[PDB]
RNA sequence: UUUCUUGCCGGAGGUAGAGCUACUGGAUGGCCGAUGGGCCCCACAGGGUUACUGACGUCAGCCAAACUCCGAAUGCCGGUAAGUCCAAGAGUGCGGCAGUGAGACGGCGGGGGAUAAGCUCCGUGCGUCGAGAGGGAAACAGCCCAGAUCGCCGGCUAAG
RNA sequence: UUGCCUCCUAAAAUGUAACGGAGGCGCCCAAAGGUUCCCUCAACCUGGACGGCAAUCAGGUGUUGAGUGUAAGUGCACAAGGGAGCUUGACUGCGAGACGGACAUGUCGAGCAGGGACGAAAGUCGGGACUAGUGAUCCGGCACCUCUGAGUGGAAGGGGUGUCGCUCAACGGAUAAAAGGUACCCCGGGGAUAACAGGCUGAUCUUCCCCAAGAGUCCAUAUCGACGGGAUGGUUUGGCACCUCGAUGUCGGCUCGUCGCAUCCUGGGGCUGGAGCAGGUCCCAAGGGUUGGGCUGUUCGCCCAUUAAAGCGGCACGCG
RNA sequence: GUUACGGCGGUCCAUAGCGGCAGGGAAACGCCCGGUCCCAUCCCGAACCCGGAAGCUAAGCCUGCCAGCGCCGAUGAUACUACCCAUCCGGGUGGAAAAGUAGGACACCGCCGAACAC
């Protein structure tokens, strides 16, 4: 599958792991979106930064 | 005192080879014991100085 | 009063007032009981007051159990002393009470009198406490 | 009115230094400990102060023998 | 008492989310 | 890319939680049943007699920071896949030239305090301020949103 | 109190502070070190003159208990614990490799000389069950050396090796060598740090409830109310040390106020524990008023004479 | 190839132990008799050696069966907790603890030697 992950919140006040998960996903600014594979690694990154991103399934 | 830092010297090479503690009260007499004299290259009897 | 015969360590850290009671939460001895609903360091003086209130309300008959024991020493430093210079001496004996802990139990033939005595005890106590019963 | 306490020794930085699976060299210290909380297993020696060290190169493994935790070194296949 | 109580309780606002500097 | 993030794999822990008849210090009952005091049979043999001080033991029940038969979650140490792709402005080593070594509050875990302090002392790949403007908190360093390259007679939103 | 060791705090790696909670230290052991071998009771009975909470003892199981140079983690009938022999691993002198921890500290494989045990049997076992039992450098000794030898045929006049000398205990050790007073004080700084005031807190303080036990001649609640519990206020003593130490003047009195109500008159309820009355106790509703003297530093008080009354507090303990 | 026959060795060393009931000696493992023979008692031929089969499976050994004591012990749930949401409460995602009952278990394999029939 494919996940469109959009950063909705900011890294200000976010933990180091959360910021690094965001940049590992490829998100550097609010409202930036990245299309990634719905694999275990992507799901773990999404779980770490879930409060900072909104995830959708790409049809 | 009590346990002085006695010096064990060999009988043959007569070299003060070792230093060790000994309770003078329990062992008042000079501590004669077999030790290794590097000058002699072998174990020789050493006694307290 | 209730004071331990001895304690291995007489200057202990404050009991952690967290979580609900995991043991002693049901009436195991008497017919009625007083279940705590908030955390509090219930002191030996409060225990004495509550048990005397129960005993004087039930007068002649009945049996009272005091499940909690105040074996935790809370220390107090001498009055008008600055911070530091060691820990204070043991001052109060408290039982770390958590919500759901049954503090006192009562057996008495008359239900109304038993409940009134437990109400006396609760009023003496420093926490919210309800009258629970063995019959579940 | 003062406190009789206030003394304490230096932390000795004991514990496991190479955990399970870590490749170590011969003579490498694996566990700094007081006593044998872990016992010397295979290719593992026990130091005078109870320091478990690897006797041979390999990967650190933790096993149990007669109910006693042991530190062993498993030889690593040559590449 | 009143001053500290008010300064402390004003952290219970939607904008502060239950936290303020110096409580 | 050695850094870091995520997944998985291997690993040691004794914390949170409890559990204590698993140890070291406790808790209502009766029990074969300890000194048995006490009636004594009237043995000084020997024995029931225990209204009361109640041994070990036992029965569901309870606590501990310096208790542990147990025992997480995280964290940490490694290995491995990748991800971050005009690299993080990453880690490491060697020379830069430093200042810094008075921190503050807030959230979590604690010590001292009265489990008071806008108190004090610690821990926190916790945050922010320090050194951070902007919006919200009426005003209001540390809270919340959000990190200001500069303009715009533009648009969408964050917390509110 | 200061250095070192152990534990907890310490939040399951390591590390982690406080004038946090507990203790140890800084020795001791030549047989308590090495090696080789071997073991074996914590408590009931029968008892065992004396000799019960104990003998020399004998059996069983207590299943690994039990106890065991000096506090935690370990070590057990696989014994780090308990006995025995050796004759001196008392294993010492030269020590790749690795390592754990700033210097300092700490671990050992392994190779060589010489030995000690065990030997048949193997060829195996580097001070103490382990972490404290210590003090840098300088400067000096003392033994040994294939070093130096201020022109040397040459020697005497320094170094190397191993060892010694510090409660240098303020234990990283400013000197080899050192106590105080200052209100006669001075200067450089600090609100980094105290006294006053302010601020936070509210232990203390102050003013306020109950299942009311009990007192109140009869009766919990007219008046009160123990044992316990919950708060108010910020007028005390404090705690903190946040503004101020390139200055925020203190107590008391005077003068002048202003404010709060937690009431010393004016209105009520209860008691009528006034059966009633004159009176009075208690609890609910600031406009005014709320004296003058003596003794008090007197913040406090007591006293004298009055008063309707001689209120309590805040205002930088209002106001220099 | 087989035996209630043997030793040697076997596991994140009790699911294996303790206890109770029943069974075995051709050869092994034992039991056992006297000190001429190495060796030993901090005394003792009790532990270690000599000659053994006149005699025995009582015990150890091992076999079968008992779940009584001990041991192991789920799933579920809860406690707890990382992160996240949440003004004081609390909640979501993920992970996830002993007791017990349901329960498991009176342990689990290879080398070689003896007789059996081939």
């Amino acid at each position: 599958a494919e996940l469109k992950i959009t950063q909705v919140r900011s890294t200000i006040g976010a933990r180091w792991k959360q910021r690094e998960s965001l940049r590992t996903l490829g998100l550097k600014k609010i409202r930036q979106s990245v299309v990634r594979e719905d694999n275990a690694q992507t799901r773990g990154l999404i779980n770490t930064v879930h409060h900072l991103v909104e995830v959708e399934e790409v049809g | 005192d009590v346990r002085p830092k006695i010096t064990l010297a060999c009988e043959v090479c007569k070299h003060r080879n070792y230093i060790t503690k000994k309770n003078r009260r329990n062992d008042p007499d000079r501590l004669e014991i077999k030790k290794f004299c590097p000058n002699c290259g072998t174990h020789q009897p050493h006694k307290e100085s | 009063m209730l004071i331990p015969r001895k304690v291995k360590h007489r200057k202990q850290h404050h009991p952690e007032q967290r979580g609900i009671a995991s043991g002693g939460t049901s009436v195991s001895f008497g017919d009625y009981g007083i279940q705590a609903l908030e955390h509090a360091y219930i002191t030996n003086r409060q225990i004495e007051s509550a048990r005397i209130a129960i005993n004087r309300h039930i007068k002649r008959g009945g049996k009272v159990w005091i499940n909690i024991f105040p074996d935790r020493p809370l220390t107090k430093k001498p009055a008008e002393t600055r911070m530091g210079s060691g820990k204070g001496s043991p001052e109060w004996w408290v039982a770390n009470v958590k919500p759901g802990r049954v503090l006192f139990e009562l057996s008495y033939p008359d239900e109304k009198t038993a409940r009134d005595a437990l109400t006396r005890a609760i009023h003496k106590l420093p926490i919210k406490a309800r009258i629970v019963t063995r019959e579940e | 009115s003062s406190s009789r306490n206030g003394r304490d020794s230096a932390a000795q930085r004991l514990g496991v230094k190479r955990f399970g699976g870590q490749v170590v060299k011969a003579g490498e210290i694996l566990v700094r400990q007081r006593g044998t909380h872990f016992h010397p297993g295979v290719n593992v020696g026990r130091g005078g102060d109870d320091t478990l060290f690897a006797l041979a190169p390999g990967a650190v493994e933790f096993g149990a023998k007669r109910g006693r935790k042991t530190v062993n070194i498993v030889p690593v296949a040559r590449p | 008492a009143k001053r500290g109580r008010k300064k402390r309780d004003r952290k219970h606002s939607k904008a502060n989310h239950g936290k303020r500097p110096n409580a």
